[PDB]
């Protein structure tokens, strides 16, 4: 479950 | 998972067997005619390599035990190799060596602790007659000669060591980098270099150098333990539609903030490289502040109310370069105005006027001499890439072993400082027959590397040794030509801090696989 | 799953294996002669220690039996860890001896219940004449040989140690921190400890020192059984949004409580850490409040309808620091207001005023010292990093003896006061053959300590503790030089907890594994 | 099935 | 018949192996307080005896090294019975512990020839001083 | 001489300054004093005492002290009887030294086949 940012963040 | 123990000889021979692994497979590279290793690769031809370093780096065996002892002593080839940046297959043979004759006094039954007590009794008088035996190394002419002897005999090296030295004193900051034209150049810049290390492996950009490498990036100050990557969103959100690397100075990144930024870094977005903020107490917080008049930033300090997640473009400084290495990090060309960091200094100097105790005066003097110093930058100058490859890769060997000679001076080299050393303290003695045993045990292992050395030569090591025993002086055998010799004369020299080191790290990894009892692992399923 | 029972001498069989295993693993590393034992990381260089709890921890081995024994062992080590705060290894060296020697006893064919009768007998005595033994150490000038013996011979940490506890009274509450200068520092915040543990193991934040410690955290205070992590959401948002840990007293967090905020600690965000609320009855209400108002915040209670959901930041209090060991929490410097605490010592004092019964009146004076009293910080100071952790180290180490020391006095160490203990006791005897052979195993077992300190030291065991038995009073044999003299002068001291502690549990143990008759484990599948 | 909050509560 | 040949440190282990074995077999029965050694003949009652010379009689062993051991060790007990008539059992035991610190030195890595000087030097001085000790 | 194995350490005790011409003959010299303590620890052992304890309580005494094991006491050997010739304990020292001085020296060996 990595949220990803608009941008490309792949926040874990 | 269920634990494998054993004790006392069976796990000394497991740990012996695993250190004649590894020091047969690295000492072969030794000196100038060392053999080749062939280390093999995921895919493709195997790579080919001359190097006690790569060889070590992939040994690891199957037994456990024997795995623990390749592992112990590759662990102080290592701490010698980053302390003087040579010596690291010195310090292995001379680590073999030690662990030999002590594993085999143990078994005849000598107390292992008296052996240790005459092998650091032992060591710590050859490092004063090695100190003794040093020659001093300052002299422009002789910066010149060791950048020459560095960079396999050429005068361009040593020349621009030798400039770049004067121009930035002997304690300076100096940096390597790639030229434009066939012609070198050196110049120096406002910038500075702290000691402090990435906080993982992870962000290195240059695996054969073992650094990362960050050109024009931005530098995020933070006087706050750094954590909750939430927080930190926004500046990397910001720094990466700029198309910018970002190097964070923070006083630490905890968990959960350095995994993220890793993994966003291996993914590819951003080229974020977190770094501990240097020093600590106040002198961390005034060191930081110094850090952004340098590189023209502010700090983003949470006492005042900065609220990490609010900061912009403009709060972070930015600098033409960053490199960090294992241990130091150094900034180069900050765009932090001339005019903030001359007022920093004098700030600075002023506080050392009414500085009270010896302590401030030498913290606040180190400040200014780190603001006022700067960084040298040598561009290296050839016609092709390979050429500027090679000659980067000189200029570095060169300028290490010339900041090695000026630390500590130079004695000769092949081997022969340390059968000196030996040979002068044939009347050392403990205080009990063990004590004198380990005392013979260490001199009689400070020879190995001369042996070594002409084995690989393929002549006989004893004969050898023994003639250069019976000599004295710099007396000395050139395996490069076969001969005998002086070996100051013939250029052969080796800083006196790279045989120290290596002979020290060599004695403590020794001490501590004597002293060892009982040895748990992991189930070989 | 199928289990595998074993009875009688097969299970006493594989008990003692187990034991040996263990023991032989951990007795090698006692007295300041012990020796090095290896331990195997997942990954890197195997770490090497001379610790006895590090080499404890990692010793389980693949049979289920043996496994057990081991165990066994270790519980009571640990036990003996967590009550005096030293002397595991000397606790596992006489378990392993009373068991050996009891087992063997057990097997010539002597009823084991006499045994174990004989065994406690034996210690009961032993232990009135180590207090009989035992000489105070109140004495400030005792205080700063305590702290200089403790840390290596230093003078400083003994006067800190000594001026705190002068400071802040014998029994106060004294926590070591980092400081800034080189200077150290002592001084006292509005702060109190309660003896209370983490919920689970999972908070700990500080692996090297088993501890949870926050900075500047938020302290929530529940007078209900934190269920329904539902109610809990806001607050932790609240928290979590302002960048701060959190610290749960509530009276007990059930299932799916702590296990949601574990989950939550271990993925990053929040760093709470509940705890059980200390006290019971109406004295849990009553310390509740006590800690709200030396905290600033307010204790929200269900019975008057707080609603915990709607709980707000303004609700909880804040501390400066909280750290939270294995059965105590301290709370360091909260921002309560000084006329708040100073009521509410006044009010606990006017209730002492009219208390009626002696239990009152003593619960009431507890709460009226753990409130005015304060805890003392103590400011290591020191140059560089290492020595600052070196001096943190080593000044909570001395800290820990001294309070020992002042709580129970001291003992010759060495194991002296142990042999001079057995010896004063040549005359025990019990009711029967088996309680006269349960005492004399007791006895013999007394002697293993010294006997294994000379064994590391490497000289003859039996012949030193014949010389030590020999003697009287404080003679004994310092291994460090190798020779004779008087413990005491030559320094070398022992708490008195520290060894009672230490005979105490190894004798509960190795009661326990003596009247064990049968074991059942799981399938070796 | 763990609920994800907005502001990244991991609900089991 | 074929011959099977050791060197060196094989050798000495063998022989260490058969001298432990016959010197452990013999030094129980030593001094007042020797214990008994049970040997077995042909028929009938075992023979139980405190004699190290009945003990070391019958020691040999299936292994042929130390067989070789053992019977070396057993011929120098022998010479000794016939020179004074008396302490087999005390020759045998000093023999084992010389020799086993002897082997350990060697396997430590001293040169053999060097230590038998040594031992035979000190022999030498033993055997003064213990003349010198002699009352008549 | 005296009995017990006395003599012996009596003898190893009065030569303990003899050194040869290197290390390894100082080994050998120190092997054979060490080693000329083995009847006494061999006596006491199976007399059920402590070796090591009973050996360097003997060492410490002087003249004809040492150990009775018939009856578990200490005493001048000479008087309580204890006596040994000294042709015994010279014969078996020297024939134990010259035994092991060939074991020793031994380098290879020769056997028949196991079958």
């Amino acid at each position: 479950s990595w949220m990803t940012t608009p941008w490309g963040f792949h926040l874990p | 998972a269920a634990k494998d123990v054993k004790f006392g000889n069976d796990a000394r021979v497991k740990m012996l067997r695993g250190v004649n692994v590894l020091a047969d497979a690295v000492k072969v590279t030794l000196g100038p005619k060392g053999r080749n290793v062939v280390l093999d690769k995921s895919f493709g031809a195997p790579t080919i390599t001359k190097d006690g370093v790569s060889v070590a780096r992939e040994i690891e065996l199957e037994d456990k035990f024997e795995n623990m002892g390749a592992q112990m002593v590759k662990e102080v080839a290592s701490k010698a190799n980053d302390a003087a940046g040579d010596g690291t297959t010195t310090a292995t043979v001379l680590a073999q060596a030690i662990i030999t004759e002590g594993l085999k006094a143990v078994a005849a039954g000598m107390n292992p602790m008296d052996l240790k007590r005459g092998i650091d009794k032992a060591v710590t008088a050859a490092v004063e007659e090695l100190k003794a035996l040093s020659v001093p190394c300052s002299d422009s002419k002789a910066i010149a000669q060791v950048g020459t002897i560095s960079a396999n005999s050429d005068e361009t090296v040593g020349k621009l060591i030798a400039e770049a030295m004067d121009k930035v004193g002997k304690e300076g900051v100096i940096t390597v980098e790639d030229g434009t034209g066939l012609q070198d150049e050196l110049d120096v810049v406002e910038g500075m270099q702290f000691d402090r290390g990435y906080l993982s492996p992870y962000f290195i950009n240059k695996p054969e150098t073992g650094a990362v490498e960050l050109e024009s990036p931005f530098i995020l100050l933070a006087d706050k333990k750094i954590s909750n990557i939430r927080e930190m969103l926004p500046v990397l959100e910001a720094v990466a539609k700029a198309g910018k690397p970002l190097l964070i100075i923070a006083e630490d990144v905890e968990g959960e903030a350095l995994a993220t930024l890793v993994v966003n870094t291996m993914r590819g977005i951003v080229k974020v490289a977190a770094v501990k903020a240097p020093g600590f107490g106040d002198r961390r917080k005034a060191m930081l502040q110094d850090i952004a008049t340098l590189t023209g930033g502010t700090v983003i300090s949470e006492e005042i109310g900065m609220e990490l997640e609010k900061a912009t473009l403009e709060d972070l400084g930015q600098a033409k370069r960053v490199v960090i290495n294992k241990d130091t990090t150094t900034i180069i060309d900050g765009v932090g105005e001339e005019a903030a960091i001359q007022g920093r200094v004098a700030q600075i100097r002023q506080q050392i006027e009414e500085a009270t105790s010896d302590y401030d005066r030498e913290k606040l003097q180190e400040r200014v001499a780190k603001l006022a110093g700067g960084v040298a930058v040598i561009k290296v100058g050839a016609a092709t890439e390979v050429e500027m490859k090679e000659k980067k890769a000189r200029v570095e060997d060169a300028l290490h072993a010339t900041r090695a000679a000026v630390e500590e001076g130079v004695v000769a080299g092949g081997g022969v400082a340390l059968i000196r050393v030996a040979s002068k303290l044939a009347d050392l003695r403990g205080q009990n027959e063990d004590q004198n045993v380990g005392i013979k045990v260490a001199l009689r292992a400070m020879e190995a590397p001369l042996r070594q050395i002409v084995l690989n030569c393929g002549e006989e090591p004893s004969v050898v040794a023994n003639t250069v025993k019976g000599g004295d002086g710099n007396y000395g055998y050139n395996a490069a030509t076969e001969e005998y010799g002086n070996m100051i004369d013939m250029g052969i020299l080796d800083p006196t801090k790279v045989t120290r080191s290596a002979l020290q790290y060599a004695a403590s990894v020794a001490g501590l696989m004597i002293t060892t009892e009982c040895m748990v692992t992991d189930l070989p399923k």
